[PDB]
Parts: C-alpha cells; structure tokens; sequence
C-alpha cells in the first residue's frame, strides 16, 4: 500500500482532501456539549398535593402509582420520596443504553391508567412524568433592582412573555420555571364567614358556580326551521379575569336583601400558587429559567441564541427587571475546544522546530504539518460517523491522542532522511525502503492500540460511557494516523525531500546546525556505548526493573482514586438548615447572614449567592435552605486560596459560629446527574411491614456500628429527615353527628382554610391559571384559631372547630423514602483515608446482616454502578493483554519475543505516578486514560527497536547484541524528536491530563531507550 | 446548646450520650416548639433508662406541653408499663388533664394496655374522669369493644 | 365488579372497541366480555411489528375510550399488557409449617412478592393465583333494616371516616411575621 | 371572518331572589339551543 | 403466573425472577416455602 | 364543547403548545383553534 | 420548494468537486480533470 | 402457529341479528359439520 500511494501521489492527496473535506463537514455539523449522555436513563414521577403531610402523600399517591408500575421495560430500580410539602418525586432508573423516549412513554402510559385511583385534589393539579436530569445547559436568573416586583410579580412574566421564547430558540431543549405564574388566592376571613353564617364550602360552591364556561348552544343549529337567514354561536357564562369580578362573587342574600359578595368575608389579589419557596438573588426578589441543551444541539450556538432572544426582550422587560448568568456550562465548551485547537497548534510548531532542528531542511518539517490536522480532521468525521458529540471527554481524548498522530509523522520521515544519509538513495528509492522496513511494524502498532483502548469502551454504566468518549477517539484518531502514515505521509517524503548524500550527516556544516549534528553524533556514540556496557551486565538491570514494578505497584495504590474530581466550577452550594419547627422567617435570616457574608468577606471571588429559602435540591420544609454562590472568572480570583475548595472550608468554619442553624458550603460535583464523590449510596428496607419507628431504630443501630469503625467508614448520614413534631387534630364523629354537623363540611372547612384548596381556572389578560381559596395568614397560624372557624349544622346553626375537635402533639416524619415499593432509608458514606470503596461496602453488608428480623439492604446510584462495573474490570485487562501479546506474535513470528515490548508497561506508568504523588494528583479517568497513551507510545518505541533488531539478526543475519546496539541506535533520534516535543511543552482536568503524560514521557523516554535492549536480549537469551 | 443535644439524644435513645451530658449540666428543661422536655421524649419512644437517669438529674415529672400532655399520657398511650410505673413512683399527676379533659387512663384504655391501665387505677385514677364530650375509659372500651378492659373498669 | 356479560360488553367492551382506529400492522381483534365482570380485547399485530409502539397506539386510543367507561371499571384499573397468551413459568408458594392458610399465603405473594416480579423485565403479565387482603364489610340485610339504613348509609360512612385528610400546616405559608412555630396539622387517616 | 356571537347574560342575583339554580338554567339553556349527550343506547346490538 | 413480555428472552427473564426471589427468601415468614411447579425453561436449558 | 376559538385557544391551544418544547427533528408547528371548540396542533418533523 | 432551490447551489459544487477529486485519483493527473471538467458548461447550456 | 390439523373459525354476526340468532346459526352450522366426518373431524364451538 506504502508502494502503490509513492507512484501515486495524486491519489494519496485526494484521500487527504476527502478526509479534510469529510472532518470540516463534521466539525460544523457535530454537536457540541461540556459532558455526552454518562448517567442511566432515568423518568421521575412528580405530584402536588395542597396542604398534604408525607404519610397523606404516600398512602393515597406514592404506593399507589409505585403498584401500577409494572410491564415497564429495562427497569434497573425504583426510588421514591412523600415530604410534609405535599410532593412526592417517583424516580425509575433504566438499563444504560435504554431508549429514554420508551421508557418515560410506558411510565406515563402505567400513571394515566392509575390516574384514576389517586385523590380528586392530585388528579387536578396533575402528576408529572419528565426524564431526570439536572444537566443544564444554563440557568438564566431574572431578578428585580428597584424592589416594585415581588418574586410573584417576575415569576408571571418570565412565564408569559419569556419562557415560550426561550423554548422557541434553536437548540433548547427542556425550560424549567424556577417559581409559579400568578393564581386568584382568595384570603378567607373565619370572622365575616361566621357573622353572615358562611363555609369555606360556601365560598367553593359561589367560585364553581359563579367562575365557569358554561356550554349554551347555537342560534339556527342543525336541524334547522328550512328559511333560517342566521346560525349564530350562543354564548353564556365565560371564566372571571379580574379580582374586581371575583370580589362581587355572590354568596348570600339577607332577609332586608343587602348582598354578601366573596370580597366582604375575603381579601382577593393576584398571589403565587406556591409561597413555600422564596428565591433571592443578592437579597433582591428574584425568579429563573432552567435551560437544558436539546438533543444533538451546539451548546456555544444555543447560548449565543438564548442571549440574542434573551436581547430582543430587553425593550420589553418591566422597569428594574435584569437578566443574570449565576451558572453557566458554556464557558467550559469555550476552554475545552480552545485548549485542543491550542495544544494542535502548539504541537505543529513544536514538530515544526524539533523537525528542523535534527533533519536541518523546511520540506521535511511541512509533511507532520499537513498529516496531523488531516488525522485529526478524519477523527471529527469519524466521531460524526458513531454519532458521538464534541464534549471535555471527547476534546481531552484528542489532547492526549495528538502525541500518538505527532509520533507517526516524525517516525516515517525520520525513516526516510535516514535511509538516505545512510545508504545515499534517492527519495522515492529511500521512501520505498524507508517504509519497507516499518510499515509491518505500523499496522501491528495499530492492532495492539486498538487492543489497549477498545475494550474500556466494553465497560459497563456510567463507567464505561465515559470510558468509551475516550476510546473511540483515540482509537479513531490512532487508526487513520496509521492509515495516513501507509497512504499519505510515504507519498510525500518521495516527492517532497531531496537527496541526501551517502555518509552526510551535517558534520561538514557550520555555525548551530554543523556543531548540533557532531555534538548529536557524539551523544548517539556514547548511548551505544553505554548500552553496550548495560548488556555485559543484564542482571543487574533485571533487580533495578524489578524495583521499578514494585515501586510502581506501591505507589499506584497508595495514590487517591477517584472517577471525575471535584474541581472549581465557578458555583458552589451552602446548605441551611435549622431544627425541626422553625419557620421561613427564621430560615431567612440565617440566609441573609449567609448572603451577607459571601457579599462582604467574600466580595473578591462572589459574584452572586442566589438564596432559595424552603429548598435543598428539590422543594423541601420552611425549616430548610440553600445558597447557589456563583463565583468570578478564574482570571480575577488568583492562588490556591481563592478556589472553592478553600473558599468551602473558610465560608464553612466562619458558619460554625451561627447558632440554631447548620450551615456547612459544599463544591458541586463534576457531573450531578450521578453524584459520583467516591463512597456509596446504601438503601435501608423495611421487608416485613416492620412500619417507619422500626426502620428508624434499624437505621439508627447500623449508624452506631459504622461509628465504631472509623478505620473502615468515614462520614455515615442518612440522606433523610428526622420525625418532627406535629398537629394531631381528632374529629369526634358522634359530636358531629349529634350537632347536625357533616364531616365532608368540616374536613373541607380545615383542609381548605388551612391546607388551601385549588377550586378551578381563571383567565389572566389571555392566560388560563389557579384559584386558591385558603385562611388569610392570621387565622390559620397556631392551634387557639381552630375555634375560630365555624361549621354549619343542618339546623342552620354555626359551630365553632372547639366544639367537635380534640388535639395533641405526635412525632411524624417530614419525608417518607421508599426503594423498590418498599418503605426505605437512603444512608450516604465513604472508606476512610487508604481503604477502597470496595472494602467499605463489604463492611456495610456485614454490619447490615446484624440488624433486626425483617430488615434488608440494597446498592444504588454510583454503589450499584461500581459494584457491576467492577466486577467487569479483570476480564477487560485479561482481553486487553491476551490480544496485545497475540497481535505481537503475529507480528514478530514467535511467541517469546512479544514479552520484550509487553515489559516496557511499567516504564511509562511509573514517571505518571511519582510526578502525581509528589504534585498530590488522584487517579482520575482523565490520568488512567494519560497512562494508556504513555504506555502507548512506549510500546510503539519498543515495537520498533525490537522489530529493527529482529529483521537484522533474521534478513541481515547479525548477532544479538550487534542487532540490538545497531537498531537502538537508529531509533534514538526519533524516540529523542517525538520526546523532545513535550518537553518543550505540547485547569484541573488539563492538570491530570498534563501530569498524566509529563511525568511519565521525562523518565519513560531515559528508561525505554536502555531498558527495551535489555528485555530483548535477555528475552531472546531465555528463548 | 446542650439542651438541643439532650433533646436528640433522649429522643434517639442514646443512653451513653444523655449520661454524658447528664455530668456537663445539659438542661432538663430544654423543650422543642411544642413543649416537650426530654422526659416527654423519651417516655414517648420507650427510653425506660433515660427516663430513670432524667428524673434522678431533676427533671419536672408533671412537667405538660403547650396542649398540657405530660410524660405519663405519652407513657399511658404508647404501652411503656415500665416507665409509666417509673413516672408514678417519682410522683406524676395520675388525674392529670390535657386541654381536652384526656388523662393517662382515657389514653391507655383507647389502646387497650390493660396492664397499664391497672398500674394507673392502683396509683389512684379516677374511672368517673370524664373528657371534653363527657366520655370515660369505660365509654372508650364499650366503643373499641374491649371485652377484658370493660370488666376493670 | 358485579357486572354480567352484556353490561360488560355494552358498557365497556364496544365502547372501547370502536376507539380502537389507526393502528398500524393490526392483524385482527378479539374480545371476551364474560358474567365475572372481565373484558379481555387481544389485538394481534403483524410479525416484525415493534410490541413497544403497538402498545403505545393501542393505550392511545383506550385513553380517549376511559372517560366514557363507569367509574367502578376505571377504579378497578385498566391494563394494557404486551405478553405472550401462555405461561413462561409458575411462581408456587406453600406454608410447609402449616401456620399460614391458603388466604394468608395468596395475601402474603399480593403484597410482599407480586409487585417486584411485575416491575422485572420480560414479564409481560403476572396473574396472582389467590387474592390480595381487603376490608370486607359482610353486610347484614336484617340488622341494617332494623337501624333503618342501607348499603348506601354503609359506603357514605366509610368513605367519610376511613378518609385520609390534607389538613395543612401551623405556621404554614404566607405566614404572619414573628410565627415561631411550623407544624404539620394530622386528621383523619386511613383506618388500619 | 369575525362571526357574530348571541351573548346571553344570566344575573346571578335575580335568579336566587327567585329561587331557580344557575345550574337548571346553565343545563335548560345548554340542553335545549346546543344538544345534550346524556349516556349511551343499544340500536340492533351497537353502542349509540 | 408469569407469562413473557413480546420480544423478550425466556431464560433471561426466568434468571432475573429466580435472582428477585432469591432477594425476598431471606424475610419470609417460618414454615412459608417457594415450589417450581411448572417451568418451561429448564428443557431450553437441557435440550440445548 | 361550547367554547369560542378565543376561550379554547387561551385555555386548551397555548397550555399545550408552550409544552411542545424539546421534540427532536421538529421543522415547525401550526394549530387551529375554532369556535366548534376543536383543537388541532400539527407538529411536522424532519425528513427522514 | 424554498430548501430544495437553497441548497441546490452546494449540491452542484459538492457534486463537481467529488467528480474531479474522482479524475485526480483514478488517471494519477491534474490536468486530464481540469480539461474533463471545463466541459460541464458545455453541457449546462444545452440543458438550460 | 397451532396444531397440524387443526383450524380456527370464526363466525360473525354481519346484520345485527343478536346472540340468541348467532347461536341457531351456529348450533345448525356444527350440526352439517358433524353430517361431514369423511373431511371435518371434533368441529366444535370455544366458548360457553
Ligand atoms: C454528595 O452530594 C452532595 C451535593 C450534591 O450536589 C447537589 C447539587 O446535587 C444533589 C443531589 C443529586 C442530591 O441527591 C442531594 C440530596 O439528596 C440532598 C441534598 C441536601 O439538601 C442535596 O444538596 C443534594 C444535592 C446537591 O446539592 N439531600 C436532601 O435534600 C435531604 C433529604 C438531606 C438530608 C440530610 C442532610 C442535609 C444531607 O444528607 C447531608 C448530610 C449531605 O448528604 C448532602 C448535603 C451532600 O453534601 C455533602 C457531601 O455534604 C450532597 C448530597
Ligand atoms: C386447539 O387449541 C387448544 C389449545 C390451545 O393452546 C392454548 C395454550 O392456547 C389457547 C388459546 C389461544 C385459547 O383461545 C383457548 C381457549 O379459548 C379456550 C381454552 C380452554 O380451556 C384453551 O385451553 C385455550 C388455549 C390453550 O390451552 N376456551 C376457553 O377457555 C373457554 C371460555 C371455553 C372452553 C370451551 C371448550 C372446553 C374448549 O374449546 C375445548 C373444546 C377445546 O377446543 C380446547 C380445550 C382446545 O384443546 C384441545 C386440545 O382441543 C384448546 C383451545
Ligand atoms: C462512501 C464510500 C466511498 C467508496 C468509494 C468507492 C469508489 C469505487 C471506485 C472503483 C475503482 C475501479 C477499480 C480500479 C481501476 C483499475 C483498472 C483501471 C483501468 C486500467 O487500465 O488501470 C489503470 C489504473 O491504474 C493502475 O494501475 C491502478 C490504480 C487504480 C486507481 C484507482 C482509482 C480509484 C479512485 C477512487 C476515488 C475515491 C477515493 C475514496 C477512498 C488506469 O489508469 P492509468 O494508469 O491509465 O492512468 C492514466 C495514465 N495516463
Ligand atoms: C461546498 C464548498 C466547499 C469548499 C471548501 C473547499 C473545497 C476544496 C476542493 C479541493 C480542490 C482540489 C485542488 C487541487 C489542487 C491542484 C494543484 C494544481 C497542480 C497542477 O496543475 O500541477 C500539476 C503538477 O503537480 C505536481 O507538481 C504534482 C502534484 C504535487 C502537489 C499537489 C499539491 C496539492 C495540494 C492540495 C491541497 C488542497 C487543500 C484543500 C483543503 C500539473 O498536472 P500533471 O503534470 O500532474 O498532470 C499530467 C501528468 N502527465
Ligand atoms: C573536527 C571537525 C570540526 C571542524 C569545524 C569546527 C568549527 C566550525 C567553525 C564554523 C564557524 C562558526 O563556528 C561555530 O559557531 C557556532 C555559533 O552558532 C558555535 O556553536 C556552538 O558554540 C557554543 C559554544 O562555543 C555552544 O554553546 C552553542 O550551542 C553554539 O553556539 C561554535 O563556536 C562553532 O561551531
Ligand atoms: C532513580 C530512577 C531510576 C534510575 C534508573 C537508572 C537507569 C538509567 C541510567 C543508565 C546509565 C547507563 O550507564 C552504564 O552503566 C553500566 C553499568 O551499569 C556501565 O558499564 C560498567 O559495567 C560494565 C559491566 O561490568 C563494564 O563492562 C563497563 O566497563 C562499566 O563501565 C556503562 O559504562 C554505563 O554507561
Ligand atoms: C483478526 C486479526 C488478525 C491480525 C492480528 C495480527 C496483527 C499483526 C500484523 C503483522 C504485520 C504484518 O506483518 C508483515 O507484513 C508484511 C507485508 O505488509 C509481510 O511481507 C509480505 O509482503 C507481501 C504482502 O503481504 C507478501 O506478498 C510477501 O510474501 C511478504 O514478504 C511481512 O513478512 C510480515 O512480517
Ligand atoms: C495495493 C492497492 C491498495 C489500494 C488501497 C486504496
């Protein structure tokens, strides 16, 4: 093949066009995204219910749709949480690889047909059925300056004027809206309702009654009198569209004929449907858009058109509305594209200078410089090809994929500019010797890459979908630079180089470039030298090796793991919580103090701190509250202080002081979607109807053991809520009954005046929304206003709540979890300092195995991905190096010499290794896949000095240590070029992948050309 | 300070921790929103030890919520004998009346702890105390249909 | 529940019957309306046709059919199922000690082990051989006479009194400023 | 193009100082000028 | 009675119960047993 | 039934056209909303 | 009709290019495409 | 796909006649079967 493109040039250059053609069409077309589809398809079930505690939640809702959830399609677990905020979240994790369109249409299909069984209340605000995902694109932030809007006021408008725009923009895919549009709440008063002897009933029947589109008919409608001139549409009540026309809703007429009307007994005005969450924005009133990126969308083109929609708005916004940015993935996409088009660009001048400084002519140096980007090109296409999306994993692929590309085409032209000096042959003669001798080894190199990087892409779950973003581009990058390296990179040096003279070496020359070359020659004489002293003495050398693996082994396992890190994002959150029965308004004031020292101590690195009161990470109680602190640009908060890990742990110390409240900052993870922080995610079950106070005591006996092994677990919480005191109220049904007092009456009076009761919609300026009818705040507040509402009896008479009722005080829990359809209690931990995951579990099943009759276990989340995912690992490594001896074999016609090149592994890995433990590195994806490439490249050295070494000692007939001294000595120039390019160069992520290299190439290099003699000799020796 | 840790610790029924903070001086008359002191707590999750070493370090035994439950109801109406006789003993209120007429008897006899219930009529409950709607715990047994709790009382 | 055949088929069978339109790759249809009060309606498809899709179209024109259905049958639920007419295996469960009846057995399976072997994939169907625990109310005509009361009077009671109450919050939000307190307020609930 | 629409306005007040519910005159008016689909019927064993 | 999904695989779904019901076991009440009286999967197993 | 084009299209046509958000391969979406009460929103896809 | 007409442009020079890169490849040569493709005008004008 | 011999029927009430007609059409049907055991053997009805 090498042959057929040398006499054919032509040929060789429209494959490179087509190649360049075909990656510049896909450069434009290919998707673009910081993180690809990594997590488990997963539908979460989402529900409200007005006024409903946790256990009223579970009982007619959550048990009820988790029944009906069968005939469902590569389920992997069900999760599902009943808090004292009237939700509930139903979250069905799928097989990794599922069609997440099926599995959230047969989930929806099984929840409409359990639609029925749910509560009136629960049926009428709507269950929600959305694939789960916190993968957002951005969120855009809309916040009020001048204080004339309350989060209400912005909520309605972002809803009605900007929300549809933004789902219109191209690229968008899901837009949350971060609060509720307006609602009719009607503020009932007891004291008037009383006076005129009313209900809330009352008050619901009027609003029915009174607010409704009413169906009349048609003027002339068929079948027709036969000479009807007109058939008009009748047209009778219309829904209300004012406050004023819900005010004069008639409830009652007295005997002197004065008229009670709905504003009399209740204060009515535009409010939210939700007052549970208050959202603000450096203390300012504020809303939001949660922005997620579409399927097969460009994240950096979708930005810039949410900002030039969001622009287009501007003349429209009320006055004091602003439009912030306090998170935001685009940035990242920027950086990740830039630093791979830095780094290619880099590494091209780099070639460039290496190229001229040893070989000393400018045709040379452009032949890597046309056949790295046309690689690089052909790999854009090729990721096009298998549908996969520009993304950090993707562009860091090719980051540490260039080494391999740039490798390729210094070792062919070297080859040929060699083979020349040497043997005096014209170019086109040279090339076809030149390639003669590698392009066998080229195509074995290509086998035994493919053998190192494919099979990671056969992992399992999230693991192996990340782990295959890297694979496919490195193996497609490796492949076509192989394919361009026989095709492309033969044809130019033929055509391009000059001849070179037999026995010219540039010792005859002057000035840098005459003293280089004698100086080179010298080094080159000295290296043979030295290696002809380390094969007199091989054993020697065999203990050194020796020490080598087993400081590698050590230090490989004494180094942190971990799969993505924890690095600055630019965001971090900052957890307030305060104990059980504190209000909003105690929650708020903390938040404040939070705000405020973010804003003052903090103004240096804080851009924003948006404080959500009554929020975690889903809707939770008013005693709860979290802080989204959006950070400056890297560029203004220099040093190792001003990053969230410090600003963490300082924010953090300074919140100790806070009493009645825990207040603890805490960094994002890398990818949220799987909560990946290394440790587990353990599910406690209750599997014999042992109810919630038996679990509670099971969960608290297990935390207890985990407490007395801090040499094993670390950090052992239940990601739960403790049981909070609560309002038993008792309906005495014969009082009832005897007074003349229905229950449904006196169940609607409580549920409605103090839960809130959405009666039905109303039309807002063309907007159909919720009527509220609830108790104004003052008369729904402590337990002495219950008899301050009265129910009518039959005979007309108004009983006071005092009268029929009996309360006391219990303990409930605020947030009811199951797993499987089964009551559970989520316990989140980690191993202690030197211990792995895998161990830690192992622990938490034996402690777990301890606990009473009836109670079990289960693995979820990142524990269930790493306990599959791990298992898989050995089997992998065994393929991985069963094909790459195989391949080798092939290769070399034995199965003895394989070994020689195979032992070169810990060579590589160990410069990786010593530079990330004296640097304090973990051993993340982004390092693991840095060795693979170091190992790579080391092999690719050593498979070619064994290869010259063989073909001497079988074609040339030459001795061992004549063959071995002779080819190293050839291969010492392109080995030095290739190395010589990092070294002069060619942030977290850029760190690990940097440092997963760098360390590695400094001593691998030195290593390699020493060592590979040795293996081979003492190989061949042994066999 | 130690009296928000107590109140978990009497709660949680961590015996060590409560006796711990029994020697700091945590308060025994540390409450939550709704007025139950650590006594309340752990006589309403069944911490029978708690409830001995919180009455011997001068904990109120007649001590009620902003509803006026004391420890013996929740002791009475959650089936813990051991520590409702624990309670009488250090001297609780036996005729004691939440703000709906309820006692520890009512309560017990509305379960039907009938070993209980005998406790509470030997310490000297008054069968004829009447609730809010003029019902005794005979009037609950009749209406539950507790054959065996009928006959006592 | 209750129904003979003719109802089932008038009420039910024939209303869904007609809303079944559209449907790609339909081979055929048949319905069994029969005096348990069941209706069984198979519509076989062509083979190569996607099962996933098929149910899909099928639930999309049975949903415009539900509302039209009685509450009684839209309460018991309705389910569209994509499985084989045979039985891949038989799940049997026995009590060796003899300390559980046939009713606490089948009531045991319904509740502990029917609904996980439902959710695992590739069962299409699973049929209980038993039945599930329910509060039955085993009414006496001469007893509810006697009182002057009616089936009526029974179900009016327990659904008034065997109800489970969203009955809000103290300190609930809007609150009025300087509430301390926020609790959740319990009334009635479901009777065990 | 825009067609003429017969609004007919019911007072709300009248109607109960007469004693007659909106929801007789909301279903009379309804029943009587738009048609009215009460429930189903078997014509020669089909569902009309 | 379990019957199989259209499309799906008779063994796989049989050793994803079998695994499901190895998990419930453990917390049955005493004297409570599983018994395989009818399976059609085993002769798949054999015959192949 | 019994709704003008207006009544439908502010309560029925805009609540499920502002959900029609994130479809893939969607070129456009017209709808009609009539004083029938009918409402029909087309979404026409990508070819292929 | 409106994208059918916007891309036909890039259709025709895609088109174009694929065919001489074809020649180059096939004949070893840039002139014999060069003067093959000079001929296309020849023929767009009869068709047009 | 079925048995060997075996063959599945159906007969269907075209005119709206009724159950109690679809049976004397039926019940005479299975009678001129049974009159025919040289070419249709067991011709009987599946249902009650
Ligand atoms: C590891 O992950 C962390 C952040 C993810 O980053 C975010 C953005 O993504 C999250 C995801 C995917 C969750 O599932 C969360 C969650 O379940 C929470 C809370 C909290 O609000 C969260 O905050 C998240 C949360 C995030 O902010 N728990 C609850 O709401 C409940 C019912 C908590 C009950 C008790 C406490 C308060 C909780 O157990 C606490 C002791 C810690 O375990 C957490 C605060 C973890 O922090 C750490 C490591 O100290 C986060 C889960
Ligand atoms: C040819 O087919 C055979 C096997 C199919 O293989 C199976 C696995 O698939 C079946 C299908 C797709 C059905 O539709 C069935 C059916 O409709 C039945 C019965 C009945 O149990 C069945 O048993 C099946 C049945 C199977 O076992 N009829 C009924 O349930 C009703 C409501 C009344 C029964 C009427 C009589 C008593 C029945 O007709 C009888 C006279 C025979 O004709 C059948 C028992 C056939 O036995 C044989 C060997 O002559 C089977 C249909
Ligand atoms: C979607 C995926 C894309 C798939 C693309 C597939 C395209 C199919 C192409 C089919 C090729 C036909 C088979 C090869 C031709 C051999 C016989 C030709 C006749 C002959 O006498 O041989 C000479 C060929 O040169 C020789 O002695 C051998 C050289 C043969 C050159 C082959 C040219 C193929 C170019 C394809 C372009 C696309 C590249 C994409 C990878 C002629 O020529 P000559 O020597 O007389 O020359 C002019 C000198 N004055
Ligand atoms: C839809 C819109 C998309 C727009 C995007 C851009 C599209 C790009 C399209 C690509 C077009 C290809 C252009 C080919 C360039 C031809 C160069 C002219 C060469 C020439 O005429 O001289 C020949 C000699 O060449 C020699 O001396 C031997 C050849 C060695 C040099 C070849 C260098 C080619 C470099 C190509 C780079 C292109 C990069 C594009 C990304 C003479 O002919 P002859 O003597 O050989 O023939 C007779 C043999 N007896
Ligand atoms: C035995 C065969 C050698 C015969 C020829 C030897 C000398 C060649 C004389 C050429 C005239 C210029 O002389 C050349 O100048 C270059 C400047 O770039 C110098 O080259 C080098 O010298 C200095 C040290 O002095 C080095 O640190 C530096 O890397 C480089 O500049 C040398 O001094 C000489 O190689
Ligand atoms: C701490 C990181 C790990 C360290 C890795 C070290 C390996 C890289 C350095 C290799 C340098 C090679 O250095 C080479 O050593 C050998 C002996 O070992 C010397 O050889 C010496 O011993 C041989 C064997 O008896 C004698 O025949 C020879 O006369 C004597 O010089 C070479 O003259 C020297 O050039
Ligand atoms: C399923 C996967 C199996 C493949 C795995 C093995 C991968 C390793 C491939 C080994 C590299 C090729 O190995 C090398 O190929 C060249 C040709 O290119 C051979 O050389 C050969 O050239 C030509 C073309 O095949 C032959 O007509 C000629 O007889 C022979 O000299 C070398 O003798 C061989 O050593
Ligand atoms: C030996 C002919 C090779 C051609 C590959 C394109």
């Amino acid at each position: 093949m090498p042959n057929f493109f040398i006499d054919r040039p032509i040929f060789a250059w429209v494959i490179a066009i087509i190649i360049m053609l075909a990656g510049g069409l896909a450069i434009l077309k290919l998707p673009v995204a910081q993180y690809p589809t990594i997590a488990p398809p997963a539908v979460t079930i989402s529900a409200s219910y007005p006024g409903a505690d946790a256990k009223t939640v579970q009982d007619t809702v959550t048990q009820v749709i988790e029944q009906n959830m069968n005939g469902i399609d590569n389920l992997m677990y069900m999760s599902s949480n009943s808090d004292s905020t009237g939700t509930v979240q139903i979250t069905l994790t799928f097989e990794s690889g599922t069609d997440a369109d099926i599995a959230q249409v047969q989930v929806q299909n099984k929840l409409q047909l359990a639609m029925p069984l749910l509560p009136q209340e629960v049926q009428q605000q709507g269950v929600s059925v959305e694939k789960s995902s916190s993968s957002f694109l951005m969120v855009v932030g809309v916040i009020n300056t001048d204080g004339t809007m309350t989060q209400e006021d912005i909520s309605d408008y972002v809803a009605a004027n900007m929300k549809d725009a933004i789902s219109r923009t191209s690229g968008v895919g899901d837009v949350q809206l971060f609060g509720s549009q307006y609602a009719m709440r009607i503020w009932m008063n007891p004291n008037e309702l009383n006076k005129f002897q009313l209900t809330p009933v009352d008050v619901i029947t009027a609003i029915k009654a009174q607010n409704a589109q009413v169906a009349a008919g048609q003027l002339g409608g068929t079948p027709p009198v036969k000479g009807q001139q007109l058939n008009a549409s009748i047209i009778a009540q219309t829904r209300l569209t004012s406050t004023e026309e819900f005010g004069k809703i008639l409830l009652k007429v007295n005997q002197d004929g004065s008229r009670v009307l709905l504003r009399d007994v209740a204060k009515i005005e535009l409010g939210g449907e939700n007052y549970d969450i208050i959202a603000e924005f450096n203390g300012q009133p504020a809303s939001g858009l949660g922005i997620k990126l579409a399927t097969g969308a460009n994240a950096l083109d979708t930005a810039a058109a949410i900002r030039a929609e969001l622009a287009k708005m501007e003349p429209f916004f009320p006055s004091g509305l602003k439009i912030v940015y306090p998170y935001d993935t685009t940035p990242f996409v920027k950086i990740s594209i830039h630093e791979v088009v830095k780094t290619l660009v880099e590494a091209i001048i780099l070639v460039f200078l290496v190229m001229y400084l040893f070989l000393q002519n400018f045709r040379a140096t452009l032949i890597p410089t046309i056949a790295v980007p046309v690689v690089l090109l052909g790999t854009f296409a090729v990721l096009a090809a298998f549908g996969f999306s520009i993304n950090t994993l993707t562009m860091f692929g090719m980051v540490l994929a260039i080494g391999l590309l740039v490798d390729d085409a210094i070792v062919v032209v070297e080859n040929v500019e060699r083979v020349m000096a040497e043997e005096g042959l014209p170019p086109k003669e040279a090339t076809r010797k030149s390639m003669g001798q590698i392009q066998g080894a080229l195509v074995g190199i290509a086998m035994v890459l493919s053998a190192v990087f494919v099979p990671m892409a056969f992992f399992g779950g999230s693991t192996g979908a990340i782990y295959r973003q890297f694979s496919i581009t490195i193996v497609s990058a490796m492949a076509l630079s192989v394919l361009v390296a026989l095709i492309l990179t033969p044809a130019l040096c033929a055509t391009m180089l000059k001849p070179i003279a037999k026995g010219d070496h540039g010792e005859g020359k002057k000035g840098f470039f005459g003293w280089f070359n004698r100086m080179f020659e010298k080094s080159t004489h000295h290296y043979t030298d030295s290696v002809g002293g380390i094969l007199r003495s091989t054993g020697r050398y065999l203990v050194l090796y020796l020490i080598i693996v087993v400081g590698m082994a050590y230090l490989f396992v004494r180094l942190p793991s971990s799969f993505l890190p924890d690095e600055d994002q630019g965001v971090f959150m900052t957890m307030v919580q305060l104990p059980a029965g504190a209000t909003q308004e105690r929650t708020q004031k903390v938040l404040n103090e939070v705000t405020h020292y973010y804003l003052t101590k903090e103004k240096n690195n804080v851009e924003s701190v948006f404080a959500v009161n009554g929020f975690g990470f889903a809707p939770r109680g008013q005693n709860t509250g979290i802080a989204f602190v959006s950070l400056k640009d890297w560029a203004d908060r220099p040093g190792e202080e001003n990053k969230v890990e410090a600003i963490t742990m300082r924010a953090t110390r300074a919140f100790s002081q806070i009493k009645d409240a825990m207040v603890f900052a805490f960094n994002l993870p890398a990818i949220v979607e799987l909560g990946t922080a290394t440790g587990f995610d353990f599910e406690l079950i209750d599997q014999a109807g042992l109810g919630h106070e038996k679990l509670t005591q099971a969960r608290n006996q297990l935390l207890a053991e985990a407490a007395k092994h801090p040499d094993m677990l670390t950090s052992v919480r239940p990601n739960g809520l403790e049981d909070t005191p609560q309002f038993k109220i008792d309906i005495d049904q014969e009082k009832a009954q005897a007074l003349g007092v229905s229950i449904n009456d006196i169940n609607t009076t409580l549920g409605a005046a103090w839960g809130g009761s959405y009666v039905n919609d109303f039309i807002d300026r063309g907007r159909v929304k919720k009527v509220y009818v609830m108790s104004e705040a003052k008369y729904r507040m402590l337990p002495d206003d219950i008899g301050d509402w009265y129910v009518r009896a039959a005979d007309g008479q108004m009983v006071p709540f005092s009268a029929f009722s009996s309360s006391r005080w219990e303990y409930g829990s605020p947030r009811l979890e199951r797993y499987n359809g089964l009551p559970s209690m989520e316990i989140l931990g980690q191993a202690a300092p030197g211990k792995s995951t895998g161990e830690a579990m192992e622990l938490m099943e034996q402690l777990a195995s301890k606990l009473p009759t009836g109670v079990g276990y289960d693995w979820t989340g990142m524990s269930y991905q790493e306990r599959l995912s791990g298992n898989q690992a050995p089997s992998l490594y065994a393929i991985s190096l069963i094909v790459v001896f195989l391949c080798l074999a092939a290769l070399y016609e034995s199965w003895s010499i394989p070994f020689s090149v195979m032992l070169v592994v810990p060579l590589g890995v160990i410069g990786a290794l010593l530079a990330a433990t004296f640097r304090g590195l973990t051993n993340d994806v982004y390092f693991q896949v840095g060795l693979l490439t170091t190992i790579g490249l080391s092999a690719k050295n050593a498979i070619l000095i064994v290869e010259f070494a063989k073909d001497l000692m079988d074609k040339e007939g030459k001795g061992l240590i004549e063959a071995t001294l002779d080819a190293v000595r050839m291969r010492l120039r392109p080995i030095l070029m290739t190395s010589l390019a990092f070294i002069l160069g060619v942030s977290g992520a850029q760190n690990a992948v940097g440092t997963g290299v760098m360390g590695g190439m400094v001593t691998a290099t030195v290593l390699a050309i020493f060592f590979v003699p040795v293996f081979f000799v003492v190989v061949r020796r042994r066999f | 300070d130690l009296g928000k840790k107590l109140l978990e610790a009497a709660r949680a029924g961590r015996d060590d921790e409560v006796r711990i903070l029994m020697a700091n001086g945590a308060d025994v008359n540390a409450a939550d929103v709704v007025g139950w002191t650590p006594l309340h707590l752990a006589a309403y999750w069944g911490h029978l030890e708690i409830v001995e070493v919180l009455l011997k370090n001068g904990a109120d035994v007649n001590a009620y919520d902003t509803l006026g439950s004391t420890p013996l109801h929740l002791a009475a109406h959650f089936g813990h004998l051991e520590i409702v006789e624990v309670l009488l003993k250090n001297g609780a209120d036996v005729n004691a009346k939440d703000d709906n007429g309820i006692t520890p008897l009512h309560l017990a006899a509305n379960r039907g702890h009938l070993e209980i219930v005998e406790v509470l009529l030997k310490y000297g409950a008054d069968v004829n105390a009447q609730d809010k709607f003029g019902k005794t715990a005979f009037d609950i047994s009749i209406n539950n249909g507790n054959e065996d709790l009928a006959e006592i009382l």
